[PDB]
């Protein structure tokens, strides 16, 4: 347990809704809402993401 | 064989419907 | 409409047993308590 | 013989297993 | 040997005991 | 008797609850903004829900480690 | 299950009734 | 004793808590909770 | 009008004899209370044994204490 | 004073008061 | 007009998607939609 | 006049007509036990107990007739599976007629208890009104209860006299009537320890004894008397039934989660065996050990014996039927005839696959198989449409371990997929479904039953329970209140 | 208390009890009809 | 008490002091209905606006969240935990409040303080109907309330594998439960329930139709349009026209009430048979018992492709929703199905 | 004939004994 202060009247952190992710040599921008998943839909994927409701909607790279 | 005793059923609840309408203990003033 | 048909069964069941609560003695232990009122009569037959 | 592999052959069949179910702060 | 599992139990035991007591204390400090 | 009629509309108990009601709501305002309730109910803060070691929902998969499992699966 | 249904059903109206339509005649006999 | 009319409070503690809860629908739109 | 005289029922009217009669204030309610603390606290903690939160170390409280 | 209305009404009040700050603060809480 | 749709109401400050439990009755709200009317659909959102 | 909903209460105030109705029910209860079990016996096939297994063919009187040591039958055959030499007096149809004989005894005894109501011994002599000496009516009868639970917990399930109890292994494997020494320990609080019922039983009866010896000495208070009207037998019938409602929970709850009081062998698995995977860990336990000194898993599989496999089936659960799904499990799904195997999936390129074993929430799963480490590598699909999870291009092969196939690999789609779509529901079996003309749809078990009949008859007892002691504490007050 | 029985009483049942209790049993065959067949 | 001297006691003094009127009558059963009512109360008004639900079921349900009124929750502790009595000092949390509150003791506290305080509140109804020497049909009504209670949040838990299948307290929570029920169980299918929906619709129609008869056969007593002024506390006569009534609904429906001790008594059954039925099936789902299933129109609508009936659509769509809600609502069974294996219609 | 002779025997005893039961008892209510 850390004490510390919460936010307020000091501006929101994040709005472009787009977060950088740092992997095996390569940089891309992942959806800041779509949630990991550990399924891997091939034999070589590297990181896959998915969005929360649908697995329709998924990124993945290939090695 | 099933529908002749749904029916059944059904029709007896309607005919205690009719006599408890229409053959009621009738209400008395006193 | 949820909160109306859950404050019926509230409610009737509420006033229901309010009324049985208070029902004023004209019959016995041997007679049901319906038995104690009298169909047109004047009287209020429970203590509001 | 080991308690490895027992637990991560139940891993596929059954979650809920106890052995899932106790001993696993390292896992 | 007392497991901690027996020694928490026991400690609860005496606080339901001291929540009794202090309920006492409200009922007889009005 | 103070049939809740005179109670209310007295000055006597308007000027002594005119800083109780109002330091009431700073003290409650302030147990949110200083993160006493994070701290202490066990609720994250916005932005600690995922550490660098998971990116989903915990689970908690036992009883009586359950304890210091949730230790090291929070944020500290 | 439908002849061991139909004689639980049959069981079912008949014996309540027959209970019930005791008590009634009873009562109604007595004017 | 009555020195401060029971509907001037009412009215008052009426206002508070249209207030309180005009803020509290206004938050909704806003921060945490806000879909956004 | 007095009842059957009966051989066993005189044998057994000693013991229902003496109906609807007490000590008198409170006599033994306070050891009662505590029979029914004890009796709570006993069965509060086969209770927790068997929801086991409330560890021993000789009770298994799972099936293998059949072994 | 302090009877049991007092104390029976000071329960669910200065919680409730209390309450109702924390909420307002956190309802300006952004992200 | 609907009910209320408090889907991805709640995020993080990294805008990751927290789960709700009106997200569980989107869960089930959408097990309900897709089996409903399953061969009377020809096209993806349900405007008729 | 009385309302039909009261018309018992005229036994209230008549402790002779009281007695008759209380022999009169006895004589129903007794009468109904010995029925049961002439109806469970006629109906009962003890042609196979390790497959066809008593607890699968609805029986719910015999495994409490077995639970305390009545393994044999003049039929020919125990239970147990051994043949029955000598079974004496006291077999299954000896218990029935027993109880029949009783029933009979019991309705003679309320015939004369009705004629003979007015027994001088009910009459207080101080005043000559009918009454009863409740507290002290109440030693006596603790008095017998203690020294009752006294000797059956130190005389029958000790064996010195009796036969003991049904004590199984953990895993339920073998099972018989032995006789268990009592635990005195904390151990001896174990549920699911055998030794916890003599030791219980002797200490509880010897604490009735002693309860029923204060009761009969010490009267009752003034204050207390007047307090619980302890002078009213409605109040002790409201004491009574909580007493019932609270011992129907603690029967309820102890059928459901198992303890060595309900032995799986007599009464089922449990859902909870499943659900933690018990017996597939005995299963794949047994397989790992004796594998770890050769004899791979091509054999070994045939050392599981095929109780353990049985155990390991959904169709095993009680928390699997439903409330209108009526009779024996045999009935739902087949009679057992042999386990075919344990199946182990192979991919095409090496790893193995293992099928998802079903959950007890749901009465349709999807299929699936995954590997060791957690990914889901095949599946049947529902939609099979731009899909690459699919059996004909993931390429499972599907092979067998000493069932009734052994070492049989399978390639074609079809039959992998309905051995996935069985292997999701444990162990593969083949049932047996023209003898009972069975419909497919699974079952409870006996246990399964009996916590809903005694979970439901407790909250009925429950509202039993208020209601009657509203009418003892508001007795003055039942035709109205009092005008002034 | 005498040769008879003191506790002597008589039930009732009057015409609208008869039609609550047809109905209700009728009722329960409607509902539970189509669950005991099955 | 009774012509006897009987010298007074702490007994005495103390029950003196709880049976007088006051704002509040407290009473003996106030020494649990007070504190364990405000416990539960104070408790759930806790877990909505500060406890959170990350760690229990991987949910949000606290105002501090952002979660308004409709959606907080005090939520069920995890699966794992089973049927832990959650207890701060028990195993699970150790002492530790912080760490109790979101390891889901929380949720046993409201539970199990809620269940003292249901007793609290009947007794006090015992009570306070003794005191006042009237019948206690107000507490022979309560006891739906807490048979249903019992039934739902821990019957029901109590039977499946842990208290995380019981109901969050919660409103979305409890939409969650019920879309369970209507998925796993098909509780809408179930007699008991659908007993207890007659039973409550029925309590609602009785309880409309007696304030709408009621307050339409008035008595004049009036000079004056207000009617509500037409009512003295203590006196002995009817208020309503019960014969007008009872012509009215007799020449309306075909049958009317003509006794109002049945009326009330039919306005009390009503609402207490439906709710004990309903508990009833809840205590049968408990072990799941369900009323899923007509195996004769099944084994026909197998054998059938042409046979479809509303029923067989019911059936569909509980598939739908426990395949479409069993991954994110049980993260326990690590269900991850892939989007390829889900049932699904055309388009959509 | 198992099941159909089991409920005609059954409603063979039913209904007789059902008629004969109210006229007793409705005979012994009047005296
Ligand atoms: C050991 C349990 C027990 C005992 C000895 C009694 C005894 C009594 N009860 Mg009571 N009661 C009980 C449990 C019990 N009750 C339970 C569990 C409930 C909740 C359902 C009630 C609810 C209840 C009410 C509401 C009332 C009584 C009343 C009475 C008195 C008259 C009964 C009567 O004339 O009805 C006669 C019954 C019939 C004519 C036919 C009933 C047929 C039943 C409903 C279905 C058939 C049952 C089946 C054949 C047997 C299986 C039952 C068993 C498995 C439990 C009597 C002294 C009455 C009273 O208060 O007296 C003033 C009354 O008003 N009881
Ligand atoms: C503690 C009570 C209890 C319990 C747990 C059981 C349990 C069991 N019994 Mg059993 N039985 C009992 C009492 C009990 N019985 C009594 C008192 C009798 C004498 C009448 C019987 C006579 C009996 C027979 C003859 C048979 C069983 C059988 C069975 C087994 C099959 C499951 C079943 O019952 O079907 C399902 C149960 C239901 C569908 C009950 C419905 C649930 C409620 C009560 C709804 C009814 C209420 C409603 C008002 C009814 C209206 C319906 C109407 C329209 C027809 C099962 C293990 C069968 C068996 O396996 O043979 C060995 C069998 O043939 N029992
Ligand atoms: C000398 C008489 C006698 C004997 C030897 C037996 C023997 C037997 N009966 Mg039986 N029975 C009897 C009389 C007898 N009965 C009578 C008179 C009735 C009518 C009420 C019955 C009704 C009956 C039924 C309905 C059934 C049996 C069954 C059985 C068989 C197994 C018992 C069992 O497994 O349940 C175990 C017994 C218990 C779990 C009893 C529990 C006792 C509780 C805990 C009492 C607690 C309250 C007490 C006041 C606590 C005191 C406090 C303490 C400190 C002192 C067994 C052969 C069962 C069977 O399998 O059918 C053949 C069966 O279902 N009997
Ligand atoms: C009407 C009063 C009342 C009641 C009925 C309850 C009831 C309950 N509380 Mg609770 N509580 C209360 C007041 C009450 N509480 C108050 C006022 C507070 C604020 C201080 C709390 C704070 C609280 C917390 C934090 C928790 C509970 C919890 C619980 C549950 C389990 C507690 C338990 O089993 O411990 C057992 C208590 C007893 C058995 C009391 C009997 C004591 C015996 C008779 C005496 C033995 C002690 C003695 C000193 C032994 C040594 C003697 C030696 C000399 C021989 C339980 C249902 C727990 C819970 O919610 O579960 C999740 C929990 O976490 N309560
Ligand atoms: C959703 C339905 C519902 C609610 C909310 C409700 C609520 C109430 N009914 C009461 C009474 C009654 N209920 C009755 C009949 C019925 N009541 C019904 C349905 C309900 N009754 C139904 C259907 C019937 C018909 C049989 C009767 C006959 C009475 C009364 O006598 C009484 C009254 O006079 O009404 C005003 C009061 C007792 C509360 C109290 O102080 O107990 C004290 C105990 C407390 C507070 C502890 C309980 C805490 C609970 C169990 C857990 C905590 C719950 C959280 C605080 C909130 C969770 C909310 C989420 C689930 C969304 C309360 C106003
Ligand atoms: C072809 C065919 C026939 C098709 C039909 C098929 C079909 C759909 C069948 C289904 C029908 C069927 C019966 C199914 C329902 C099954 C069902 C769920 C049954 C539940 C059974 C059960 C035991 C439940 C227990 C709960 C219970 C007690 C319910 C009772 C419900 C009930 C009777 C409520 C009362 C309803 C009602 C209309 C009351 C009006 C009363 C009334 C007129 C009061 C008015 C009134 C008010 C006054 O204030 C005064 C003063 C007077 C004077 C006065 O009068
Ligand atoms: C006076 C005494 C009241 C007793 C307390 C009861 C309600 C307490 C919780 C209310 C609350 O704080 O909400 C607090 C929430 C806060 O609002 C939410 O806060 C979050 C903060 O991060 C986010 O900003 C959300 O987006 C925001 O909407 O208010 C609302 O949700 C708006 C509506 C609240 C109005 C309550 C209506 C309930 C009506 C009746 C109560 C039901 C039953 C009563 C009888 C039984
Ligand atoms: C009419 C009243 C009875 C209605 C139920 C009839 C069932 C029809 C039926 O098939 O029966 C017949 C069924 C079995 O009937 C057949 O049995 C065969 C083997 O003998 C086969 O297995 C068949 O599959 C099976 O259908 O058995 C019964 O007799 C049911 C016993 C009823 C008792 C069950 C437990 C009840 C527990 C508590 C009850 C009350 C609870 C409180 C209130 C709620
Ligand atoms: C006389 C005599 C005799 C004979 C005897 C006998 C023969 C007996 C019997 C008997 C019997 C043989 C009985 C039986 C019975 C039964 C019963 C008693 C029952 C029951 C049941 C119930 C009660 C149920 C109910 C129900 C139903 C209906 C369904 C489900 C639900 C319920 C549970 C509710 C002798 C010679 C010995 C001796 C001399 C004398
Ligand atoms: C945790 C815990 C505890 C307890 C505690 C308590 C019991 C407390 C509390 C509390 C409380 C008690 C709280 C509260 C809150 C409240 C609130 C928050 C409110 C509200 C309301 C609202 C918000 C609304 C209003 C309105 C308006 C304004 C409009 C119209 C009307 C209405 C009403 C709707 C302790 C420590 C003991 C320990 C154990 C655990
Ligand atoms: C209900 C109630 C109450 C109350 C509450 C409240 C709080 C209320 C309010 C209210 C309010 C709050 C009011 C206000 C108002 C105002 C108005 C109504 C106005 C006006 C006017 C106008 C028309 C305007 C105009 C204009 C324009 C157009 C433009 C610009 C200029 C000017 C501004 C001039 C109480 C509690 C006491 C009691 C109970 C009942
Ligand atoms: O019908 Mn029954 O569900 Ca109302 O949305 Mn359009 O339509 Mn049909 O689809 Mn979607
Ligand atoms: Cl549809
Ligand atoms: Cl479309
Ligand atoms: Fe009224
Ligand atoms: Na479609």
């Amino acid at each position: 347990a850390y004490g510390e202060g919460a936010n307020v009247f000091g501006r929101v952190t994040n709005k472009s809704g787009f977060v950088p992710y740092a992997g095996d040599s390569f940089a891309l921008l992942l959806p800041s809402k779509w949630n990991p998943s550990d399924e891997k839909e091939v034999d070589s994927i590297v990181l896959r993401y998915a969005d929360n409701f649908d697995a329709v909607n998924n990124v993945y790279v290939i090695a | 064989m099933e529908a002749l005793v749904y029916t059944f059923l059904l029709i007896g609840t309607l005919g205690i419907i009719f006599f408890s309408i229409f053959f009621r203990e009738p209400p008395r003033i006193a | 409409g949820v909160a109306g048909v859950f404050g019926g069964s509230l409610f009737s069941a509420m006033h229901g047993s309010l009324v049985t609560s208070s029902l004023i003695r004209e019959t016995t232990e041997n007679e049901s308590a319906n038995a104690g009122y009298k169909f047109g009569q004047e009287e209020e037959t429970y203590n509001i | 013989q080991r308690v490895r592999t027992v637990l991560d052959m139940d891993d596929p069949a059954k979650e809920e297993t106890v052995k899932e179910l106790r001993k696993d702060i390292n896992n | 040997s007392v497991t901690p599992s027996l020694k928490n139990f026991l400690l609860s035991l005496v606080a339901g005991a001291v929540v009794l007591a202090a309920i006492a204390g409200a009922v007889t400090a009005v | 008797e103070r049939p809740f009629s005179d109670i209310l509309t007295s000055i006597r108990y308007w000027v002594i609850h005119s800083i109780t009601v109002p330091s009431l709501f700073i003290a409650g305002w302030l147990f949110v903004s200083t993160g006493l309730a994070y701290d202490v109910f066990g609720s994250p803060r916005p932005n600690e829900y995922f550490t660098e070691d998971r990116q989903d929902a915990p689970l908690i998969t036992d009883r009586f480690n359950a304890l210091e499992q949730v230790k090291k699966l929070s944020a500290q | 299950v439908n002849i061991l249904g139909l004689t639980a059903t049959a069981l079912f109206i008949i014996i309540p009734t027959s209970f019930l339509l005791i008590l009634y005649v009873k009562t109604a006999a007595s004017e | 004793i009555g020195r401060i009319p029971l509907w001037l409070v009412g009215t008052v503690v009426g206002l508070l808590a249209i207030g309180l809860l005009a803020i509290f629908f206004y938050g909704s739109y806003v921060g945490l909770g806000s879909s956004l | 009008e007095p009842g059957i005289v009966t051989p066993l029922g005189t044998l057994l009217r000693p013991l229902n004899s003496e109906a609807g009669k007490v000590l008198p204030g409170w006599g033994t309610t306070v050891l009662m209370a505590v029979a029914i603390l004890l009796f709570a606290v006993f069965l509060l903690i086969i209770l927790e044994i068997y929801n086991s939160s409330l560890i021993l170390d000789g009770v298994t409280n799972s099936w293998e204490s059949l072994a | 004073i302090f009877t049991v209305r007092w104390l029976a009404i000071h329960a669910i009040a200065v919680p409730t008061i209390f309450f109702l700050g924390a909420i307002t603060a956190m309802q300006f809480i952004q992200r | 007009l609907n009910g209320f749709n408090f889907n991805q109401s709640v995020v993080d400050s990294n805008g990751r998607v927290l789960n709700t439990w009106a997200d569980i009755i989107n869960r089930a709200n959408l097990g309900m939609e897709v089996m409903h009317e399953r061969n009377a659909h020809n096209f993806p959102l349900d405007l008729a | 006049g009385l309302p039909w909903y009261r018309v018992h209460t005229v036994v209230i105030n008549d402790p002779g007509r009281l007695i008759s109705v209380h022999l009169m029910h006895t004589a129903l209860v007794a009468g109904w036990a010995g029925a049961m079990t002439l109806f469970e016996i006629a109906v009962f096939d003890p042609s196979d107990p390790v497959l066809n297994p008593m607890w699968r063919q609805g029986m719910f009187v015999l495994p409490f007739l077995t639970r305390l040591g009545v393994t044999q039958s003049w039929g020919g055959w125990t239970i147990s599976g051994e043949t029955s030499s000598n079974p004496g007096i006291w077999s299954y149809e000896g218990a029935a007629a027993s109880h029949i004989v009783l029933s009979g005894l019991l309705f003679l005894a309320s015939v004369w208890h009705w004629v003979y109501w007015d027994l001088e011994l009910f009459r207080d002599p101080r005043t000559g009104k009918t009454a009863l000496d409740l507290p002290k009516i109440f030693g006596i009868h603790l008095f017998l209860a203690g020294l009752l639970c006294f000797g059956f917990g130190a005389f029958h399930v000790t064996g010195v006299f009796g036969p003991g109890i049904w004590v199984s292994d953990p895993y339920g494997l073998t099972g018989s009537v032995q006789p268990v020494a009592p635990s005195w320990g904390a151990e001896g609080f174990d549920p699911y320890n055998p030794g916890g019922v003599p030791a219980h039983h002797i200490a509880a009866g010897i604490l009735g004894v002693l309860a029923g010896l204060f009761h009969l000495c010490v009267r009752p208070s003034i204050r207390l008397y007047f307090g619980l009207s302890m002078g009213s037998i409605e109040s002790v019938l409201s004491s009574s039934i909580a007493a019932v409602f609270w011992a129907a929970f603690v029967v309820a709850g102890t059928m459901w989660y198992g303890s060595a009081a309900t032995p799986i062998e007599l009464f089922g698995p449990t859902r909870y065996q499943w659900d933690q995977g018990f017996f597939q860990q005995e299963i794949q336990k047994r397989v790992a050990q004796s594998t770890s000194e050769g004899l791979s898993v091509s054999e070994a599989w045939a050392k599981i014996p095929e109780k353990l496999a049985f155990y390991d089936y959904i169709g095993n659960n009680p928390a699997k039927g439903g409330l209108f799904r009526t009779g024996a499990m045999n009935s739902g799904d087949g009679i057992a005839v042999g386990w075919l195997g344990h199946a182990s999936f192979k991919d095409q390129e090496g790893r193995e696959l293992f099928v998802r074993r079903m959950p007890t929430f749901f009465e349709t799963f999807p299929v699936v198989l995954i590997d060791k480490d957690g990914v889901v590598r095949a599946d049947v699909p529902f939609r099979k449409a731009e899909s690459k999870y699919s059996i004909e291009q993931v390429g499972v092969s599907v092979t067998f371990y000493g069932g009734e196939l052994n070492g049989l690999t399978f390639t074609d789609p079809s039959t992998v997929k309905k051995y996935a779509r069985k292997a999701q529901l444990g162990e593969i079996f083949e049932f047996d479904r023209s003898t009972l003309q069975s419909d497919g749809v699974f079952r409870s078990s006996p246990r399964g039953w009996f916590t809903f009949g005694h979970l439901s008859f407790a909250l009925l007892f429950f509202f039993g329970h208020i209601w009657h002691g509203s009418r003892t504490i508001f007795r003055d007050v039942f035709a109205g209140i009092d005008e002034d | 208390m005498a040769r008879p029985n003191p506790n002597k009483q008589v039930v009732e049942l009057n015409r609208s009890s008869l039609y609550w209790g047809l109905l209700l049993i009728f009722v329960l065959a409607v509902l539970f009809s189509s669950y005991i067949f099955n | 008490i009774g012509t006897y001297q009987e010298k007074r006691t702490w007994f005495d003094d103390a029950d003196d002091w709880l049976r007088q009127d006051r704002f509040v009558f407290v009473g003996w059963s106030g020494l649990l209905l007070l504190p364990c009512a405000y416990f539960a109360v104070g408790g759930w008004l806790t877990g909505c606006t500060f406890v959170t639900s990350w760690y229990t079921h991987g949910l949000a349900s606290s105002y501090i969240e952002g979660c308004n009124f409709l959606t907080a929750a005090v939520s069920t502790p995890a699966n794992s935990l089973g049927h832990s009595l959650l207890f701060v000092w028990g195993p699970e949390a150790q002492g530790d409040l912080t760490r109790w509150f979101q390891l889901g003791g929380l949720w046993a506290f409201v539970a199990l303080h809620g269940a003292f305080g249901l007793i609290g509140f009947m007794l006090r109804q015992f009570e306070i109907a003794r005191s006042v020497n009237l019948r206690p049909y107000n507490a022979i009504a309560f006891s739906a309330p807490i048979a249903v209670f019992v039934s739902v949040f821990l019957i029901y838990p109590l039977g499946q594998s842990g208290w995380f299948f019981a109901p969050s307290f919660g409103v979305a929570s409890i939409f969650r439960f019920i879309l369970f029920f209507q998925g796993f169980h098909n509780w809408t299918l179930n007699p008991f329930h659908m007993m207890g929906v007659a039973g409550v619709l029925g309590a609602a129609l009785l309880c409309a139709i007696h304030g709408a008869t009621v307050e339409n056969t008035l008595f004049e007593d009036g000079d004056g349009a207000n009617t509500f002024r037409a009512f003295n506390p203590t006196q002995a006569e009817e208020t309503y026209s019960m014969v007008t009534a009872n012509r009215f609904w007799s020449q309306i429906f075909g049958v009317a009430f003509s006794n109002k001790r049945w009326l009330h008594f039919f306005m009390l059954f009503v609402p207490v048979t439906g709710l004990w039925m309903s508990a009833l099936g809840v205590v049968g789902l408990a072990l799941n018992l369900r009323a899923y299933d007509f195996v004769s129109q099944e084994i026909r609508a197998a054998e059938d492709p042409e046979f479809e009936t509303f029923y067989t659509k019911n059936i569909l769509l509980n598939e739908g929703i426990r395949a479409w809600m069993a991954a994110q609502d049980q993260p326990h069974e690590k269900l991850t199905l892939p989007e390829e294996v889900l049932p699904r219609g055309n388009a959509l």
